[PDB]
């Protein structure tokens, strides 16, 4: 579809386009306005307009540009370069390297950003669990392959920082990539400073940036390309997928996709729904995360961060994202202050995979006698600080000090996130995790004081430290 | 030879054969609609987005109001006029300029108040310049920026200790009504006396007296030797609002790209303050609903989180292959009854690195920085601050967490144990000493020094209400009686293990002797 | 729809100049209404605004070489 | 360095000031010239280049 | 006449007239529409729609029209009557005398509404005190000369009265002069109970009603007359700003104009903004607001009376007003149905100008300590509501006592109260009521009980009333 | 002061103003026909 046409109207990000009677765009068309040199701006056609014209979000700057200006369609979707080459680099939504190096090269494949998800024959009916390294995640919220889980917390409890050390756990333990999307990534947050600590973390004359492909949807591109970086990354991780690899997609705010489909709803003229949603939200939502599966052949886990408008989880986008979550991980910012850079909240990290029968026997008797010893802590917690444990009877006292432990325990360093308290590497697996606090939970560590549970290991490290410092 | 011979040297060229006497068919637009600051024209079809139309005068009318052509609609240009409504007619010219807007930029903007146009309002003569930015431009990018190291000096203790503020870091101030918003801008601006920074001040939709107060204030204090004051006014249309912080941050741009030269020295560290974003963005409101573009929530338009963002995304900090300099923006939100969760102030946070939160409650209880350290951050952190501030203001920051744990005990405090009420005594007189007058930023030195003596045990002789003028006699002390101690503390403020024996017992020392020989 | 010409003489023109005026504008579209001005900022020749499209002839040229020059 | 600068600046005002005298003079003796010359020359080449 | 043209269509007080394609109407122009009384109905243009038609907002009935009447372009704004033609007469939005006086000559000067506000350059930075006749308005948020001050509160706390009362005092002790504007005026509050109460002698043969304007764009006019009435007062008062005289200007309510603007703004089939109202709401405060400034030539200082449904100061009427205060004054039911009249609540009453560098040492500090001394009493009242003041206070009864008598001294009998009660009234100049509340702050009214001090001038005549009663 | 000598500088506008004011009435914006005399007085008048 070679068709040109011509620009007719341009109000802000959204322009229209007048093209022959015949081989007009289609949907999600990527047509293309030249603007000298090599520069180009790609538009995604949203609306057939009747005789001709298409209706079009910019995502890209539409400030010098006129009517009549020549338009070129594609003849499909917006095409991004897929494949090993795409390893190492950084993407904008067209798939244009926004680093240093130069372009991909046309040898390399080009999908579309709109595909369609696997069919219903392709969908693995049996759930597995899928082994992450970190202790509290593995043990309380354990990830499934092929879904999805949303981390939440504040504005800096550091829900970036757990993003990349998963980054670099995947990259570096084992021989897995992923895809990183900075829906709404600001260009201090995340275009310098995730790049320094991806090139910083090393496993071997290689980085963990090495093994990871990173489609930036910056905050300040217009909401078109925010609302199609999620699906860039999808297609270039569709690819890793088709290789039988498993993929962890990472999202950096599911909620600024939200955001940015409202405000591209809103300026196609839509009527708003909801708390002034777009009316497409569960749509649009459903054409992202329904591509986020287990397929026969491969897989690709999700992690998901969410921001909660008002601390509301019955607005309308933590709603449409809760509908398609399988886990939650919920940090806090209390956790945090107590100087817990793994900021989980057992209490409140849920997993709809913690079953006896996928995730293992002992697993789901570990799991749910942690969460029950965590919770009479949280119940005698008060009055603990009010009046004190001499108050507490027995079978309190010690379920407050294993509660204590294993509150303290949940903490990990992540040496592989730059060498805050820096130690061998460790990748504590679902079962050493199983083993430990079935341990702990079954006496044996009572002897330990309730500070050498710090940054530490799978139980061992901390007999090997007690041992060390005193024995 | 004489030099008029080499002025007449450069005529006679452009005099002679320089001039093309060619009439073209220029292709100009008649007004066929005006609203209410907005006029539509038949034909411009050689007319860009955003671009400056001019409206050339006619009778009755000796000078020409300029537009910006937003809307290009099919055979219609809707464009916002930057002037006044009044005077544009139906029928009337309009030449399209082919220049989208440009506001001057260098050196010769320092100390001059500025339309958003870049033409001067302040009544001291045309502003010199010899180069001119564009409005509109695109953010320095991903591989261009570096991260935040350099500290920007604010002089409040409460925010250069617990929210540090960084250059390249656009750090939001919000707040409600009166609670000082303006006042930390200023005191910001008013502590870079000597930082070798230049600060920019856009004020966007205030008052003309309440911009001509804040121009005095920073006059006063020698502030404008380094400043530039951008400002749309009230009574000035949305338009000539819509685009003032975007001539600002194009001033910004230019001094992080090139630098300037103040006080001897090139400058490439600018600070921005856009002192009313809940205004631009009112104003923006004003000019999509005039244009019949379709609204969003709180009939705000669709590209309206886009519209701030291209502004703050330009506030960067460029790696030394870039230049090294850096632009750092200071968004002012105004909230209604502190309704953080509004659109303008979800936008505003969400693209900023920190927000400064300041509440009504703590500006009428006496906190004379209406700081509400609880809730406010500043993700950059640590990075942003010197290593002296570092290593001494994390005990405050764990003690104030402290405090704000068991602030309802604190009018019962004489009836609970000994470590509560030591706990609630301690984050009280820490609460006491961030409060600050207003117009005295502190340096450095000075903010280490005291909060040194706060973090140990050296304050809790003092009583509550005098800490406060026990850090302004501290002050005085180690301006008179000991300036050896705050070169010391200034000297080896960027050293690793700052507290080293030499510094740590000259302090000491100075705290020592303050307080034998004063009372309280 | 008789698109309307906006000629401005220099400082007047005659009416045989002005029926000249007419009789070489109808060019564009039909015999469309003519408005003549006065304008006396012009030192020489006549602005032409036929519909959407202008043909200064002189004074312009001023502009010109002081943008030039200065 | 600034009084250099004010110097250089007094210069260029010097040379745009001359500019603007030469234009002004130019077009009141090119007014003069249409008030001795008829305006016909000049209307008819304006409407030859239509 | 410039221009003649016929009357398209009449939706309500909208009108949509058809003029000459050469000679339309500019934007704010007043076209007269003649009906078969001898009188006109002027209409204000809003907008120019198309070729020639244009949308007025009516400023009358328009229950006499038809379509197709001639209408008659004046070719300028409004023109309203300057000058000391003006002082002492009752003027509407059109400048027409709507009092029983005879028409304004044709040899007075006539000046359009709309006139831009003073520039940068013109203002006046140096503050200055204007000196209210009333305790807590000098004392708690002093009246800044060539600012805007504002009066908050609900129905019935007594706003009209004190800005009637301000006009009384400010001609009779002072040679100011004033200018009213009510818009959205009540025709009880305005028809009468102003015009009546500003027949109070200034010395021998003039009362305050001549050496006062006023101009009532009431309620039943439409919503364009109550809209534009404010800057027909601006009009009037910018010649008096212009003679070098230092005028005022009384604007007796401020929500009413957003009400007007929200009105007309939905009757011209404007896009509605926020909740319902104009998109134009800052930029129509800003208009009027921003031509009242001190300049070097003059000064227009102005109060405006703003009434906050409820407790809601987050309407976009007080909200869109709070940018362009100088200083508030919070009006309370509470204090009013404690008999004290002038119902300032002293907390919660802020002003820029309460500033030790311009209004004096001694008055800050006096300001400072009474807002002290209420605020600890704010709790003190609390406290010993169930606890007696007699059982236990340390310092407590005496700071009860000063307190209770500051807040019955800040009660002030007005000259325009004489009505409702029958005291005379009282004029405090600025100095003589901050001595007198230092004079009451630290001893030398602890003897004088609490009675004495309900409706006093300065110190002294409460002393006066004491040794009065003790004879 | 130095810098205000401009018009001592400027004394020399017999050799500038009116060869440039010839040049540009004739020899670029009309056909270089100017033959019609009597400028001369009113280019010495003005220019002063
Ligand atoms: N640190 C301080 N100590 C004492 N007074 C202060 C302080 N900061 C501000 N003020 C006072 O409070 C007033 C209101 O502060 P400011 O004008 O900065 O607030 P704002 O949030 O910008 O308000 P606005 O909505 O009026 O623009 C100041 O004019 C000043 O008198
Ligand atoms: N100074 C005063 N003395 C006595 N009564 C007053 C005084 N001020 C107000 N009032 C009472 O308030 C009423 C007038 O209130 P008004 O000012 O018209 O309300 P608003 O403040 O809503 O305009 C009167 O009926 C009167 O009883
Ligand atoms: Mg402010
Ligand atoms: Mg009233």
């Amino acid at each position: 579809m070679p068709a040109k046409g011509v620009i007719q109207e341009i109000i802000g990000v959204v322009i229209r386009a007048k093209f022959p009677e015949d081989e007009v765009p289609e949907i999600y068309n990527a047509i293309e306005i030249p603007l000298g040199n090599g520069d180009r701006l790609v538009c995604e056609v949203q609306q057939q307009l009747g005789n001709g014209v298409v209706k079009a979000v910019a995502m890209g700057s539409t400030d010098g540009l006129r009517r009549g200006l020549e338009v070129i369609d594609t003849g499909r979707p917006i095409a991004v370069p897929v494949g090993p080459a795409t390893l190492g680099r950084v993407f904008n939504v067209l798939g244009d390297p926004i680093d240093g190096m130069g372009p991909i090269g046309p040898e390399v494949e080009r999908r579309p950003i709109h595909r369609d998800p696997p069919s219903f024959e392709e969908q693995n009916t049996q759930a597995q669990i899928f082994e992450t390294g970190i202790k509290v995640i593995d043990l309380i919220a354990p990830f499934t392959r092929g879904g999805k889980t949303a981390i939440f917390g504040g504005a800096g409890v550091g829900k970036t920082v757990v993003i990349q050390e998963l980054i670099a756990n995947i990259a570096k333990e084992q021989s897995g990539f992923s895809v990183f999307a900075g829906v709404g990534e600001r260009s201090r947050e995340g275009n310098d400073l995730i790049h320094e600590m991806k090139e910083a973390r090393i496993d071997e004359n290689t980085t963990v940036f090495d093994k990871t492909v990173m489609v930036f949807g910056q905050m300040n591109e217009p909401p078109g390309a925010r609302l199609r970086v999620g699906l860039t990354a999808l297609t270039m991780a569709e690819y890793f997928r088709d290789e039988g690899r498993d993929i962890l997609l990472f999202i950096d705010n599911i909620f600024r996709f939200v955001q940015a489909g409202s405000e591209v709803s809103s300026l196609l003229g839509r009527m708003p729904s909801q708390v002034g949603y777009q009316p497409t939200l569960g749509t649009e939502m459903g054409e992202l995360q329904e591509r986020i599966t287990s397929t026969k052949r491969g897989s690709i886990t999700s992690m998901q961060a969410v921001y909660v408008p008002a601390d509301d989880y019955t607005d309308p986008a933590p709603a449409t994202v809760f509908s398609h979550l399988d886990a939650t991980i919920s940090l806090e910012r209390s956790i945090a202050e107590r100087a817990i850079f793994p900021a989980v909240d057992p209490l409140a990290s849920t997993s709809r995979i913690l079953d006896p029968n996928i995730v293992g026997e002992e697993h789901y008797r570990v799991a749910q006698e942690v969460k029950r010893v965590l919770q009479r802590y949280k119940d005698l917690k008060d009055i603990i600080a009010i009046l004190g444990m001499e108050e507490l009877s027995d079978e309190d006292k010690l379920t407050v000090q294993r509660a204590r432990k294993i509150e303290l325990f949940f903490s990990q360093p992540f040496t592989v996130a730059q060498q805050f308290t820096g130690r061998p590497g460790k990748y504590v697996p679902v079962k050493k995790t199983v083993e430990s606090f079935a341990r702990l939970l079954n006496g044996e560590g009572d002897h330990i004081p309730e500070s050498f549970f710090y940054m530490q290991g799978d139980f061992d490290d901390v007999l090997a430290a007690y041992e060390a410092s005193q024995k | 030879t004489t030099i008029t011979e080499e002025l007449i040297a450069r005529l006679k060229q452009g005099i002679t054969s320089g001039v093309d006497l060619q009439p073209r068919q220029v292709n100009v637009g008649t007004v066929i609609a005006v609203g209410d600051g907005v006029a539509r024209l038949s034909g411009l079809d050689q007319v860009v987005a955003s671009e400056i139309v001019e409206f050339p005068p006619k009778a009755g009318r000796n000078e020409s109001i300029y537009g910006i052509a937003l809307n290009l609609e099919q055979d219609s240009v809707a464009a916002i006029i930057l002037g006044d409504d009044e005077t544009i007619e139906e029928g009337d010219m309009v030449t399209s300029t082919g220049r989208v807007i440009s506001v001057p930029v260098g050196q010769g903007l320092l100390g001059r108040v500025v339309n958003p146009l870049g033409q001067p309002i302040d009544g001291k003569g045309p502003i010199v310049y010899e180069k001119t930015r564009p409005i509109e431009r695109i953010a320095p990018g991903v591989i261009t920026r570096k991260s935040v190291d350099t500290p920007v000096q604010t002089g409040i203790i409460a925010i250069d200790a617990l929210i540090p503020i960084g250059r390249g870091q656009r750090e939001l101030i919000i707040g409600d009504r009166q609670t000082g918003k303006t006042a930390v801008a200023i005191d910001t601006i008013l502590n870079q006396k000597g930082q070798g920074m230049v600060c920019i001040y856009v004020a966007i939709g205030q008052r003309r007296a309440q911009v001509a107060q804040v121009v005095g204030t920073l006059e006063r204090f020698g502030a404008m030797e380094y400043t530039i004051v951008v400002s749309a006014t009230a009574s000035e249309s949305a338009a000539l609002q819509y685009i003032a912080p975007y001539a600002g941050c194009a001033m910004g741009e230019e001094i992080m790209e090139n630098g300037v030269m103040l006080n001897g020295q090139l400058v490439k560290d600018a600070l921005i303050v856009y002192d009313d974003l809940s205004k631009h963005a009112v104003a923006y409101r004003q000019v999509s609903l005039l244009l019949r573009r379709p609204p969003g929530r709180e009939a705000y338009p669709g590209d309206v989180f886009y519209l701030h963002s291209r502004l703050l995304e330009r506030a960067a900090r460029l790696n030394e292959e870039y230049g090294g300099g850096s632009l750092t923006a200071l968004p002012v939100i105004e909230t209604q009854a502190n309704d953080v969760s509004a659109y303008i102030p979800t936008n505003v946070i969400s693209i900023t690195d920190g927000q400064i939160y300041l509440e009504s409650d703590l500006f009428n209880a006496g906190q004379r920085p209406a700081l509400n350290v609880g809730i406010s951050v500043s993700r950059v952190g640590g990075a942003a601050q010197t290593r002296a501030m570092r290593a001494v203001a994390g005990k405050l920051k764990g003690e104030l967490a402290q405090f704000r744990d068991l602030a309802a005990f604190a009018q019962f405090a004489s009836d609970l144990d000994a470590t509560t009420k030591a706990q609630i005594e301690r984050g009280q007189r820490l609460q006491e000493l961030l409060k600050q007058p207003q117009y005295q930023p502190l340096p450095v030195e000075d903010q280490v020094a005291v909060l040194y003596a706060a973090t140990n045990n050296y304050l809790d002789d003092v009583p509550v209400p005098l800490i406060t003028k026990w850090r302004d006699d501290f002050l005085a002390f180690l301006r008179t009686a000991h300036p050896e101690v705050r070169k010391l503390i200034y000297d080896n403020r960027l050293d690793r293990k700052f507290p080293t024996p030499e510094v740590k017992e000259a302090l000491e020392a100075a705290i020592k002797e303050f307080k034998a020989t004063s009372n309280y | 729809r008789a698109v309307d010409a906006s000629v401005t003489s220099a400082i007047e023109l005659s009416a045989e100049q002005k029926e000249r005026i007419t009789r070489e504008l109808q060019q564009r579209y039909g015999d469309v209404h003519v408005t003549y001005h006065v304008d006396p900022t012009l030192i020489g020749g006549l602005i032409i605004r036929v519909g959407d499209q202008v043909l200064d002839n002189s004074l312009r040229a001023r502009l010109s070489a002081i943008q030039r020059v200065l | 360095a600034q009084a250099e600068q004010e110097r250089i600046r007094m210069l260029s005002e010097a040379k745009s000031q001359i500019a603007d005298l030469v234009t002004l003079t130019a077009s009141r003796v090119l007014g003069a010239e249409l008030q001795a010359r008829g305006h016909d020359a000049l209307i008819a080449e304006s409407l030859a280049a239509l």
